[PDB]
Formats: C-alpha cells, structure tokens, sequence
RNA sequence: ACCUCGAUGUUGGAUCAGGACAUCCCGAUGGUGCAGCCGCUAUUAAAGGUUCGUUUGUUCAACGAUUAAAGUCCUACGUGAUCUGAGUUCAGACCGGAGUAAUCCAGGUCGGUUUCUAUCUACUUUCAAAUUCCUCCCUGUACGAAAGGACAAGAGAAAUAAGGCCUACUUCACAAAGCGCCUUCCCCCGUAAAUGAUAUCAUCUCAACUUAGUAUUAUACCCACACCCACCCAAGAACAGGGUU
RNA sequence: UCUCUUACUUUUAACCAGUGAAAUUGACCUGCCCGUGAAGAGGCGGGCAUAACACAGCAAGACGAGAAGACCCUAUGGAGCU
RNA sequence: GCUACCUAAGAACAGCUAAAAGAGCACACCCGUCUAUGUAGCAAAAUAGUGGGAAGAUUUAUAGGUAGAGGCGACAAACCUA
C-alpha cells in the first residue's frame, strides 16, 4: 500500500536548500504583488451608514506592557501585532444564510508543505500563501470587500472599545475545586481521603444526576469572547495595538479582534474608515505611533499636579 | 501542569537524577558510545554541550576545572577532556555529539538511542544517508534550477 | 521597573516602592553609591533598627566615577528567634548575618541539612547572558548617538 | 489586611491605648462587606475589656505600588461621629488618607509627619 | 463494588474486537541499501548496528590489553589499522591499535 | 405494622445542590387608625444571598457586631461504595437509688477498631444578554409645633458570582496560581384612563379597540472532506489538537 | 485548622512487556417523566428518548458486596451468677 | 515451649545530674496514649515520633510443677496454642 511521505523525502543535500529559497522567494513576491489593491479594480466604497457594521482584524498576542496616564492612574494594555491579514474569499446573503453577509479572512502566513490539497488549490487559485486558521466576520451589504487586499493595523483608532477572542490556555483533567471553584474538606482535621473530593452530585430519590452537575473534567481548552477592550496606541510601523485588560490565551497565538456590539457603543464608528485603511489612496503618512488624549505620551516632560 | 518545563525525572529526585547523568557523562567521555533510553541520551548530550563549551573555554580557569572535578568521578578522564576533546573542536561551536535512534532492548523493549562525538576513532555509525543526486526528481531540480539561473 | 526603599522614621520602619518609569517621579538621586555583599537586603526587617535607621537631610557624597564601585563589607545583628523568613536556610546564600551571636551550632548544622551543592552546578539552568547584552548594547547606543 | 483577632499596637497617645494591660486590643469587627481590611476603614478594637470604634491607617501587606509597607500595624482611635480620641500621633500617617476630606478632617489635623 | 449480574459474550467482543484495541498496521517498512535485513525509517539498521558494535567491543578488548590495569585515560588521540598499512605522517602523536583482520569496505 | 431481622447504617458539621411559597429584600400595585424616613394589609414574580463567634453533645436552646436577610418544608427527618463520632446501639469503671445477693438505671461521667480495586444507568464549560450598597448640586425642600428626611433624574466611587492574564504585589521563577488587574448589555402582567351599546346615563373590554401595554422571531466564538515517518509545543492520560520555509 | 489556598520531589497516577487475583453473577438487546402494583419500577399503562463500539475521573440510583442482625419478639432448645 | 504463678543455677542496663533514693533525662532494651497509611494488607494485629520505665514491684537464655465437678489470678469472669 501507499507509505507516508512528505517534501524532503527523496531530495538531495544540493536540492533542499535550493527549494527553500525559492518557495521563500514566491511567497515574498506574492506578497508584494498584493500590495497596492487600489490602483487595481477596486470595489466602489459606500458612506458610512448608522445601521451597518465592518469588517474585523486578526492579530498576534505577543505580550502585555503597563501604561500610564495622565491623571496619575496605571492601566495595562497588551500587544497585538498584525503581521499579513487578507481576505479570501466573498460570500452574498442569499449563499450563507439569507440575513448578513461574511467575509473569510486568514492568520498569519505559513507552509505550502504542510496543508491539505484543497488548501493549497485555493490558495494558488486566489494567489496567496496558506494561512494557520481561518476566521468569519458577519457583515452588513454595502461593505464588500474584494478578496485580495491588505488589511494593516492601523484600521482602527484610538478611542473605541473592541472585543478580542482566542483559544484560553488548557488546563486538561484537572481536579473540581481548580476548575469551578469549590470549597474542599479541612486538612489534618481526622480526614481520610476526603482533602479534593466533591462528595454528593445528586439526592437519593431521584436515582440520577443532572447533566447540569460541575463535575471534573477538561477546562480551558476552548475559546472564550471578552468585551470592553478600549484602544490607547495605534502604531504604524510595525502594526502593534495597545488594548486595554487582558487577551483571553497565551503568547505569540492568533486572536481575532472586531468592532463591540454592547449596546453602550452601537453608533460610533462615525469618525472611523468603513471599508478599509488603504495607505495609497489616503494622500497623507499617518504618524509612526496614534496616542490618545488621556494616555501619557512617553515623551512628556514629567507631568505635575496643581 | 507542566507548561514550558522540561527535566525530565528520572531516579528519586533532583539528587539522584543528577547523579545519573553525571554517570552517563562519565561514561560517554570514557567509552565515547552509549546506548540507553532516548531522555537519558537526550539530558546527556545536552550537559555534554556545555562541558565541551567549558572545557573549551580554557583550562587554567579554577570554574571550568572545579565542574570538570564534579561531573567526572574518575579524574583521569580531565586531562583527556582538557588536552584531546578540547583542541579536536576548535574550529567548531555547538556542532557535535550527534544523535542516531536504534530499534529497543531485547529485555523490556524500551525505546533507547546511542549518541557520540565527532571525529571518533571508532568505526561510524550507519548514518541514514540521503538519496543520491541522480534520481527523476534530483535530475528534475536540478534542471528547473539551472533553467532558472540561465533566465536570470 | 520597582524598587523599595527602607528607612526608618520616627522609630518607625517606611518601605515607598518607587519606579523607574512613571511620570509621577521627578528626579532620582543617588545619595551614596555602594555595594555590600548581598544583592536582596530583605533580611533588613529582622534586624536591629539602628542599622536601617539613616537619617533624612544627609548630605549626598560625590566621588569619582572610576572607582570601581566600593562594596561595605559591614556585617547586620538579627532579633531573637521570632524572625521573618528562615534566612538560617542555605537556598538564600546570605553573608551578611552575624550567626555567631545569634544562632548556636546545633541549628546551624540540623539547618545545613536542606543544602544542595548539585544546584551550583547544574550547569543548565546557568543563564548566560553575552549577545543579547551585546546586542541592547549596540542598541542603546544607536538610539543615543541619532 | 487587618481583620479580627489581631493584636494591634495603639499610636495615639490617650488613657486608653498607652495605658498597660494583661491582654493586648484585638478587633472583632470589620466595617464592610468582605472580611477585608485596608488603610482608611472603621473596625472595633476592644480595648481594657471595652468596645470602641478603630481607624486602620496604615496595616503590614504591600496594596498598590505608590504606597508605604509598615512594619507594625497602626491603628488610630476614633468615636462614632468623628471626633477622634488622641491628640498626639507620633507615629507618620500615609498621604493616602488625605484624599476623604470630610470624615477624617480632624484625624489628618492631629497628625504631625507624612509619608 | 460487585456486579449485579454478568456481562455477555456479545459484550466482550464488542469491547475487545473494536478498531481501538487492535493492532494498528504501520507503513514505515522498506528495505536497505546495504546488506538489507529489513529496517525502518528513522531506525537503524540492526545488522549494520550489530555489525559496529561487535567492531567496537573489538576495538575496546585491544585497547585494554594493550593499557593493562584500570585508570590510565591517554592525553593523546587513538588511531586504529588492521592488516598491514603503513602509519601516515599526520598519526605520529597518536596510539597506533592494530587488528589481525583485514580492513573492511564500510571503514574508511 | 403493609416489601424490608439470609441486614432499611441513626443526630449534626465540611462539599454539593434540586423543587415548592405559607416571600426578608431589591421588580410592579390599592388602601390605611399612611403628616415625611420608621409599619400593616391583599396580588404577580425564585434569576441570589441567607454572615463573623463563644460555651453547653446537637437537628433544639442561650448571648456580642451589620445590611434588604442570617426564612420555612421535602429530597431515605437529602448526601458515611466521600469525610469525624461530641453523645445516641455493647464488653470496663465511678457517684446516687431500687434490690438479701445476683442484677438494673430514658439519673450523670471517662474511653470505646469505621471494611469495599466502579459491574450497569447516568456525568465530565449549557459559551454567553448579572445583582446591589454609599456619596455629591437638588437636600435641609412638601411636611411638624419640634426632632428628621425622602420621592425621581445626572455623576462618581464600591460588595458576591462568572468569563481571562504574569508585565509590574505575593507564592518565588526557561512555568502554574492568588493576595494584583479588565468586563459582565433585555423584560416578565398588576393598574391608572377617552368612545360605545347591550342597559341610548355611566362603562379600562373572560365584546368588537386605543396608551406604559410584552424584550425576542436579536448578536459573537466555531463551520476547507484526506501530506503525514520523525521532532517540538503555551495542546495533551492514550487518542486527539497546532508548527517544521 | 480558615479567610484563600499555593510553588516542588517520591509513593502513586496514564500507556508498553508477563505472572496474575478476591468478593460477586437467574438471564439483559440495560434512558427519562407521570400514574399503578407486595405500599420507593430501566422490563406494567400513556408519553418523551434512540446508528454501533473502547479509553481517562466523581458518587445519585440498581433498598450494591462481606456476616441466616449483636438491637425488638417466639422457643415447655441451652449456659453463667446468686 | 505464647500467656498467670512458683522453683535452681546465669546474663543484661552507655553517658550526665549522681541529694542517701523501689531519684530524673537519656543508648540498647520492657509495654504501646495519639496521628497518618491497609482491612482478601508486610502482618488471621504492621510501619516514625509524639510516649512511661530503664539499679529494680525490671527484662531474658535453660530445666521442672499447678488442667476443666478445674489450673491460675497486684480481680480484667483476664489467660489455659490464632
Ligand atoms: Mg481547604
Ligand atoms: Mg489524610
Ligand atoms: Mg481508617
Ligand atoms: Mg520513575
Ligand atoms: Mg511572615
Ligand atoms: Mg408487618
Ligand atoms: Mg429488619
Ligand atoms: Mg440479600
Ligand atoms: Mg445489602
Ligand atoms: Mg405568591
Ligand atoms: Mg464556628
Ligand atoms: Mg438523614
Ligand atoms: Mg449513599
Ligand atoms: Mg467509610
Ligand atoms: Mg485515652
Ligand atoms: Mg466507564
Ligand atoms: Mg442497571
Ligand atoms: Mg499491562
Ligand atoms: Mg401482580
Ligand atoms: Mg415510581
Ligand atoms: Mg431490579
Ligand atoms: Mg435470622
Ligand atoms: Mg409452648
Ligand atoms: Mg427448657
Ligand atoms: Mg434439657
Ligand atoms: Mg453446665
Ligand atoms: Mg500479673
Ligand atoms: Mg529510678
Ligand atoms: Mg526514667
Ligand atoms: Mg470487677
Ligand atoms: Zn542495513
């Protein structure tokens, strides 16, 4: 029968680097190619409405750096970095599920050796490289966006609140007191073998438990959604946004960050690009760092009460 | 939980883990070829790294002769590692001690693995050598390539 | 970046932890720079307080930048036994406590028993920090020339 | 954290704290919700086999980071309605405490060093 | 715990003849360019293993008899020849260990 | 004494909760022997809490300090194949009594072995749309003779539970936790009122209708059928999950 | 001991190699609610439920396993004490 | 021959304080108040300390005697080969 095999198999030790640099090459011009998606076909841009929403992001949680601000208080942001972010592919309404439209928007750039055939033949027919995952933003009509583009971090400013959501760190089978937070039976107290143990789940009439016990298990190995996350430092250079709590996973993961739906913030991207941040058509270089007007810039000069 | 930690336990604790490695390094420098389970090859090429490193790094050093002390029991082995391996590599970085996987143990059937150092006096191992460059696919390369470098 | 500083006031001990980047801070000064022979003076609060009792309006000495930095090779009494931490206990490494008048013999010997002479040399676990240094170094100094 | 069952050491300088007793004062009572004590809340501390009010101004744990560690828990008297009991407060009071201003006017008055 | 009454044969095939618990068929399988013992990726061959080791432990009993008594450890590198073979000019510092067999063709 | 002496473990407490109102509260009404904050009556609503302690052996019972409360019943007077017997179901003894003695005590006390490898059903994040206290201008205003203090709105600080983090505090270190940090968004049916005949007045409607008077036919994680020897991993019991340019 | 638990090592825990039990078993193709019955139903009536097969943990039920109950009662069946 | 008692000949008890002692701490030794592990276990009665004694009412090697309507008993109806 068929045997495993992969791509370094049946090379030589002259072959191997040569087909490195070359698919490294491909994957660098393909990516150049794709640099410039104005001056091509573009999609025509609508205005902005007050019922439609926008596309999301997709970043990489590096780490977490206090900041400062100006009335004295110490907040703490944390770093996502967005290296190649495109679109995939266009989904109508009546294709999906005949109420909003969805956009297909890939992680960060990997292999060509490691992926499936189907994979691969999508990703030559659309003319870029593979991706890690793959995630869907719900969006309105009017904000098509051709497949293909670019999309930097710079598409949102400082001064609105986004939700962040990825894969939290798992904890496997742990124990019931770790996990949902039960108090345990007293230590040296003539306990004998009762230190970690739930004791009852159910009663004695009934002759059954309820699926609706907290009972030991596998927890954390999934992905959890967090809200109210406020942007203070928008950087330009090497796409880094500053969002203010906690990201819910570990370091150097893919999350997927987008616009809040709390009631609280439902019309306020006004004063925010609705289709996407195009830096050709802008006619204008946006600064390397975006500071808001209650954080404190690193270049104060001491900052003093009165 | 053991998220981003490795030392792997072998013996009753940290004390007799130690030991043990110390002993496989002993051994290795001696007889210069091992064969034992894959985690104990694996710790014993990763302290015999950094006991080459040391012994590299000089020899009139009271640090580097106070470690060679400690990880080697019989002590006719320092001169060797301080006046043999230690001038064999000095062209070299961290480039040695390779690492070749063998089937298991005719006892328990237990994955193991032999490591050794280069050059050694010793015949070499089989090493699993690649195919050769006359093959279709080699061939093939190697055309696209020179086609390639004839384009450009 | 934190660091906190002891001081007694009024026959009372104050720790203010401090940091190094705030925009609160107005300007650090160095008092008196010096070394001793320990690199974490927590055993500070067992002590006897007129060793951490300095007092307030010092005048800052100035001395020369090439000095090597001298180290205050000056030894620290301790309280009873009613102490803190078990400083007693060799995983700390301090050399700065007087255990002759404070300790007798028979503790030290049943407190040397938690000793690990492997741990100097695991060797492994040894963080050997030389490019990366090089590396903020040529960094730092690209950043304060332009 | 200053919750019940602690000796304390009174730095007022009234009959009640300064004078010698067999059994050092002990609070019982914290005034909040959580078993929790921080610097600035009102607890009881008996005191000679007594009940009186208490003020924590300043415990032992290290809270946020712009923020004195003493190493002795001090705890300053106070009645019910504001009127504070000592006159004299050798020992210093943390700046913290000035941020109330209309509870504690006549505590933060008595004082003499800041931290 | 004790059971109240008594699992069937159905029972016991259905949990000891599932896919689960059966012996998974590799496909790691091929066949060596030398000697050819059956092998597999990733692992060496045995006979070619087995091969060096006997050399090895060849090697090994010559140098003890040659050394003699227990903690010796030369300052000097080792060399080993076999039936005749000149030593080169390059191998004057080293302990010269000669066999009685002649020289291999996996040995250069 | 109706299955249960070829065996139904008996009071509490730790952990875990489910259901019900004959409801302490925040949600919504009408009256008052309701002058305003303190009270009572009758209705709908269970999404939660029901504290910190002492001693007596307690589910009983006694006393100190809070807010809206330290609520009730059933679940084998819930839960000993999870935990302890402080007594309650023995063999010893002491005090007092009945008894010739032996012997006994719903009279009291000292200590009095707590055994099971999960066979079967069933479980192993149900992914989520919280609750509330205080203060500030109104507030010292209606009100009494005086004490005193709100109805509602805006803003700021806070308590329990849930979803995450190590970079700043701690456990102490190539990691993991809390003592540190962020967020938690919608209601729930009982009245107050126009026109109208039956019943030409009047009539809020188990008539045909109009206002608070129904939130919702809500929104985000996650939705590519197959390259898999081997190595690594913030993924992990195996398996499974991700990377190897 | 707790508020509020935590950082590590061993036994042990999960898989690989073999010797390999004990108690226990009427047969099981073995889900839930309401109601009934020798009075507490996975096998009875009406409904809800359903492709099949293993591994890794807890006890809610099968009035689960060990002792023809030591507590209450019968026996013209016994024995000890006075 | 384990255990209650008796008989004849022997052995054992470092060190310090030794108040003269059926004195104290404390090795070896005699017994086992409590915690933790298992109750088809190492064991049909185990594992470390917290334990009392350890110059004498102490322990032990050898040999003999007291047996059921009884032996023995510093009296537990305790022991008389699980
Ligand atoms: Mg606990
Ligand atoms: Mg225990
Ligand atoms: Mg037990
Ligand atoms: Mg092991
Ligand atoms: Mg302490
Ligand atoms: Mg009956
Ligand atoms: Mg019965
Ligand atoms: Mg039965
Ligand atoms: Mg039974
Ligand atoms: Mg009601
Ligand atoms: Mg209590
Ligand atoms: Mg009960
Ligand atoms: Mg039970
Ligand atoms: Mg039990
Ligand atoms: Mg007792
Ligand atoms: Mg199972
Ligand atoms: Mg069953
Ligand atoms: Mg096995
Ligand atoms: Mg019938
Ligand atoms: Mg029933
Ligand atoms: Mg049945
Ligand atoms: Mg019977
Ligand atoms: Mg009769
Ligand atoms: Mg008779
Ligand atoms: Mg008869
Ligand atoms: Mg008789
Ligand atoms: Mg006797
Ligand atoms: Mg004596
Ligand atoms: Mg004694
Ligand atoms: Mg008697
Ligand atoms: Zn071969």
């Amino acid at each position: 029968g068929k045997s495993g095999t992969w791509w370094d198999e049946h090379l030589s030790e002259e072959n191997v680097p040569f087909i490195k640099q070359l698919v490294s090459d491909e994957d660098k011009a393909q990516l150049a190619s794709k640099l410039c998606p104005l001056k091509d076909e573009p999609w025509p841009i609508h205005p902005w409405e007050p019922g439609s929403f926008r596309v999301g992001l997709i970043a990489l949680k590096l780490g977490m750096m206090p900041l400062w601000t100006k009335d004295g208080q110490k907040h703490v942001v944390t770093l996502l970095q967005v290296q190649d972010c495109h679109v995939l592919k266009y989904t109508s309404k009546e294709n999906c599920n005949g109420k909003m439209a969805t956009l297909s928007v890939g992680g960060k750039t990997v292999s060509r050796f490691r992926k499936a055939t189907s994979i691969l033949e999508f990703y030559r027919e659309l003319g870029l490289p593979p991706k890690q995952t793959v995630k869907i933003f719900n969006i309105t009509d009017n904000a098509a966006i051709k497949p293909g583009t670019p999309l930097y971090a710079a598409h949102f400013r400082p001064g609105q609140y986004v939700d962040v959501t990825a894969k939290t760190i798992g904890k496997g089978f742990q124990g019931v007191m770790k996990r949902w937070g039960f108090k345990g039976q007293p230590a040296t107290h003539g306990q004998t073998k009762t230190h970690r143990r739930p004791g009852a789940v159910a009663t004695g009439d009934i002759g059954r438990v309820w699926p609706g016990t907290k009972m030991p298990g596998k927890m954390g190995n999934i992905y959890r959604t967090e809200y109210g996350l406020k942007v203070w430092r928008i950087n330009t250079k090497h796409n880094i946004i500053y969002v203010n709590g906690s990201v819910p996973g570990h370091k150097n993961c893919l999350v997927k960050v987008k616009d809040s739906k709390l009631p609280a913030y439902k019309d306020l991207g006004k004063n925010l690009p609705f289709p996407t941040y195009f830096p050709d058509g802008d006619e204008e270089e946006l600064p390397e760092d975006l500071y808001d007007e209650n954080v404190c810039q690193p270049g104060a000069p001491s900052i003093t009460f009165a | 939980i053991s998220h981003g930690r490795v030392f792997r336990r072998m013996g009753l604790g940290p004390e007799s883990r130690i030991h043990l490695l110390r002993n496989l390094l002993t051994g290795l420098v001696r007889h210069e070829r091992i064969e034992a389970p894959w985690a104990r090859v694996d710790e014993m090429r990763g302290y015999a790294e950094k006991l080459i490193d040391y012994g590299k790094l000089g020899d009139t050093n009271e640090r580097a002769m106070r470690m060679a002390d400690f990880w080697l029991t019989e002590k006719d082995l320092i001169p060797k590692l301080f006046q043999v391996l230690a001038p064999r590599y000095k062209d070299q970085t961290g480039g040695y001690t390779r690492m070749l996987q063998i089937p298991n143990r005719s006892l328990d059937r237990a994955k193991m693995a032999v490591i050794e150092y280069k050059g050694n006096c010793l015949p070499p191992l089989p090493l699993p050598r690649r195919d050769s460059h006359l093959t279709l696919l080699n061939q093939l390369l190697q055309g696209l390539r020179q086609d390639l470098r004839q384009s450009q | 970046a934190t660091f906190i500083l002891r001081n007694v006031i009024e026959g009372q001990g104050v720790e203010i932890c401090f940091e190094l980047y705030n925009p609160r801070v107005q300007e650090i000064q160095v008092v008196k720079l010096e070394k001793r022979l320990d690199d974490s003076l927590l055993y500070l609060r067992d002590a006897l307080p007129e060793y951490s009792t300095f007092d307030v309006n010092m005048k800052p000495v100035v001395q020369e930048p090439n000095q090597k930095v001298p180290v205050n090779e000056l030894k620290v009494k301790m309280k009873p036994k009613p102490w803190s931490k078990r400083w007693e206990r060799p995983n700390f490494n301090i050399k700065g406590i007087r255990f002759d008048l404070c300790l007798t013999e028979q503790q030290m010997k049943e407190a040397q028993k938690w000793n690990q002479p492997w741990l100097e040399f695991d060797m492994m676990r040894e963080y050997d920090t030389s490019k990366i240094e090089a590396a903020i170094w040529k960094e730092i100094e690209a950043s304060k020339r332009s | 954290a200053i919750q019940k069952m602690t000796r304390v050491r009174v730095v007022d300088n009234s009959a009640l704290g300064n004078s010698p007793y067999h059994r050092a004062p002990r609070c019982i009572h914290v005034y909040k919700k959580n078993g929790v004590g921080k610097v600035g809340d009102q607890i009881l501390l008996a005191i000679k086999g007594q009940k009186k009010k208490a003020l924590i101004v300043g415990h032992c744990m290290p809270g946020p980071r712009m923020t004195p560690r003493f190493d002795s828990n001090n705890v300053v008297l106070i009645e019910d309605n504001g009127n504070p009991v000592g006159t004299r407060i050798k020992t210093p009071i943390p700046t913290s405490l000035r941020k109330r201003e209309g509870e504690y006017s006549k505590v933060l008055a008595i004082a003499q060093n800041f931290v | 715990a004790a059971p109240k009454n008594r699992r069937t044969i159905e029972v016991n095939r259905c949990r000891r003849r599932n896919p689960q618990k059966l012996i998974k068929v590799k496909n790691n399988i091929d066949v060596c360019p030398e000697c050819g013992h059956l092998k597999q990726k990733h692992v060496l061959c045995a006979y070619c293993y087995e091969k060096v080791c006997k050399e090895t432990a060849e090697i090994r009993r010559q140098i003890g008899k040659q050394e003699g008594g227990p903690f010796k450890a030369p300052t000097i590198e080792t060399v080993v020849l076999y039936t005749g073979e000149t030593p080169s000019e390059q191998d004057q510092g080293k302990r010269i260990i000669e066999r009685d067999r002649k020289r291999p063709s996996w040995f250069t």
